[PDB]
């Protein structure tokens, strides 16, 4: 009841990591990684994540432990916020991303889980990444 | 070693189904385009290359299909996430 909200924290303190600085994707680092390098365009990336609506309603809980979630970076396989956000991460890093609908699912949403014009919160741990 | 046709059909169908489901919110369309692919795996006389495919991915594809049947009976959307996890895993192995 009187505790920190991770979602409010990224909304009110997160750095804007869009190139335009349009507030579309905001980032807070929870745990600093060890890596020198960040993942590059076309890399295969492995993560744990979970996702919540900005109102607190969870929409993804089952990918945060155990088998990694894999995707190819910078390809439009995933929402724009992740292509921007994950590209800033180092190996071992955990961050929170707050994603405006223009960098997520827009006015169409992805119902039933994602309503139209939804701002999304993710926690992501970058596990590892590969060139090939 | 593994059937080129089965590999190409699942790659194409899984890609279509994902666009129907994630792109168009078309669950019925998703089930329809994958249904004859599952029925292929199940039905009799099989070659050596298709037997090999079925050995590599058949359990996961069967389980993915069962989660879809569960979804139909219950309406539990988590049954679809379970199915897509398995479909994606197979999609990645064959790409
Ligand atoms: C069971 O768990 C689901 C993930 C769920 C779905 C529902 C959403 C709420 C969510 O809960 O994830 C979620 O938290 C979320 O918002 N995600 C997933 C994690 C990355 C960020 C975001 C996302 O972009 O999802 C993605 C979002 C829902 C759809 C895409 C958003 C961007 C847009 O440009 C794409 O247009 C094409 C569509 C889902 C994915 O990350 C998967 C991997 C990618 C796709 C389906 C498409 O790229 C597809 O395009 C043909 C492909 O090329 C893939 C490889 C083809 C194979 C057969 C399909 C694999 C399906 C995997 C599904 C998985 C693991």
């Amino acid at each position: 009841n009187n505790e920190e909200s991770p979602t409010a924290t990224v909304a009110e303190q997160g750095e804007d990591i869009t190139s335009k600085k349009d507030r579309g994707v905001l980032k807070i680092v929870k745990r600093v990684g060890n890596g020198e390098e960040t993942p590059m365009i076309g890399d295969k990336v492995y993560v744990h994540y979970k996702g919540k609506l900005s109102n607190g309603k969870k929409f993804d809980s089952s990918h945060d432990r155990n088998e990694p979630f894999v995707f190819s970076l910078g390809k439009g396989q995933v929402i724009k916020a992740w292509d921007i956000g994950v590209a800033t991460m180092k190996k071992g890093e955990i961050c929170h991303l707050l994603c405006k609908p223009e960098y997520a699912y827009g006015s169409a949403g992805s119902l039933p889980k994602i309503p139209s014009n939804a701002t999304l919160f993710f926690e992501i741990e970058l596990l590892d990444f590969k060139g090939e | 070693a593994m059937d080129p046709e089965f590999m190409e059909m699942w790659h194409e169908g899984l890609e279509e189904a994902s666009r129907l489901y994630f792109g168009e919110r078309n669950v019925k369309g998703m089930f329809e385009v994958l249904e004859p692919l599952h029925a292929m795996m199940e039905r009799g006389p099989q070659t050596l290359k298709e037997t090999s495919f079925n050995q590599a991915y058949g359990r996961d594809l069967m389980e993915a299909q069962e989660w879809c049947r569960k979804y139909m009976k219950s309406g539990n959307v988590k049954d679809l996430t379970q199915a897509w996890d398995l479909y994606y895993h197979v999609f990645r192995r064959i790409s």
